[PDB]
């Protein structure tokens, strides 16, 4: 999972 | 609406109490409820929501991959038929994600967008519903195309209103290209436009970190060292 | 009973991708509906049992105990009062834990209990007894008096079960001395009958390793481990 | 808290 924004 | 009879003030106070305990599927119910009272939400209300949900949406997708990869291996070539149990499991989760998803875009569609006319208000809500037609995407097979297209389409939206309306070190600015990106990439197929739209991003904000307060210093940097890590990732 | 039409082994695949997948509410309702059907468990059926309940009661404990201690710190001498909202809140995830707690209550007395014979059944199912019964007992305040005396005649007779009838390095008498240890401590204050039962219960064990192969050491030692630290912060 | 068996 690349990273996204906010939580997990 | 089961939060009906309960003060707006008190379904906010709770939200975040359930925040503190760790109880994501209260605080969205909570908020779920704030919303539905009618008025538009503040800064910290708009958090509320979104840290919400995405929470509750998050341990979905995670739980969905776990089973969609047990499911693919019971039917890689050389498999021992384990009966319909992995798949009738996979689509009860499926079913449960698609409902989340469901629930954020009739609160965002009924009437958080339309009435949102501040810059900061209309990209953070065109920008949810980009992530949530994203989730749908990540397990939808034949109108995805559909979905990925009304992905795209309030990315887009978010996009142009950020760019005429935000600096580029604006969080709520950084997060939507974050996400849009990666959107690009592993949604849309388009690793070169996420590439170049992460790269952008990231320069552009550098450029305009001499504006910033130590305060808004740190809340820029911390997500431009998220496009960074992808950027690591892709290139 | 809501999984009254699947099949009592597609439950049990189902309760197993749940635990694969963190889904512990899923879980423990896919054993609950197992348990219904009516069939003894078998030993990893009630390891399955277990582990999913008390992940449920175990997010609900640590919620619980977040909000009461907002709520206390909220009745100090000097605290602004912010009306009902926390007490309420408190309340509702109370009233969630104590009724997942009569749930699995329910399940050992309609009819996992009273059909276990062998000793490594009945021995698990009592400890699961005085287990939530001490779940219980955490929250209670008036009829305390009256749930600890369950919790501690359960734990009782599973303690005189044990003795009699496995070894001292068996992990589930560890398991279940541990826990009614820790019963002792901070349920009963009863803390020197607490820190006697720890030792006494590592010393006799410590005893038997001997006897274990290399698997059977790994699995006693472990609780024993837990035994240690306890004892460390009790003297 | 202290030590007791399994999860958590
Ligand atoms: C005006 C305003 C904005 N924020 C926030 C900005 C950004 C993130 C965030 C997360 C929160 C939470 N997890 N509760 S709040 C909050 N907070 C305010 N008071
Ligand atoms: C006969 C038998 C026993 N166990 C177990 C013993 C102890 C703990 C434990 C936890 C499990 C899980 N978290 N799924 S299974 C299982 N497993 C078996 N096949
Ligand atoms: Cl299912
Ligand atoms: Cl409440
Ligand atoms: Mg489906
Ligand atoms: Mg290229
Ligand atoms: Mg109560
Ligand atoms: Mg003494």
């Amino acid at each position: 999972m690349f990273k996204t924004e906010g939580p997990d | 609406g089961a939060m009906g009879s309960m003060e707006r003030a008190s379904l906010i106070q709770k939200a975040k109490l359930a925040e503190q305990a760790e109880r994501y599927e209260d605080m969205a119910a909570f908020m779920k409820g704030a919303v539905e009272k009618g008025e538009e939400l503040s800064c910290e209300e708009r958090n509320l929501l979104s840290v919400a949900y995405k929470n509750v949406v998050g341990g979905q997708r995670a739980a969905w991959r776990v089973l969609s990869s047990i499911e693919q291996k019971s039917n890689e070539e050389g498999s021992e038929e384990k009966g319909p149990e992995v798949r009738e499991y996979r689509e009860k989760v499926e079913t449960e994600l698609q409902g989340v998803c469901d629930t954020v875009l009739g609160l965002l569609d009924s009437h958080l967008i339309k009435e949102a006319g501040d810059a900061e208000s209309r990209v953070f809500y065109l920008k949810m519903k980009g992530d949530y037609y994203r989730y749908l995407a990540e397990v939808a097979t034949g109108d995805k195309k559909r979905i990925i297209d009304s992905a795209r389409s309030a990315y887009q939206e978010a996009m142009d209103i950020s760019k005429k309306e935000m600096p580029p070190t604006n969080p709520i600015r950084l997060g939507l290209a974050l996400n849009f990106s990666v959107f690009h990439y592993e949604i849309a197929n388009s690793p070169e436009e996420a590439i170049s739209l992460a790269k952008t991003t990231f320069d552009e904000a550098m450029a305009d970190l001499h504006t910033l307060s130590e305060d808004s210093y740190k809340d820029s940097t911390l997500i431009m060292q998220l496009l960074r890590d992808n950027l690591t990732l892709w290139t």
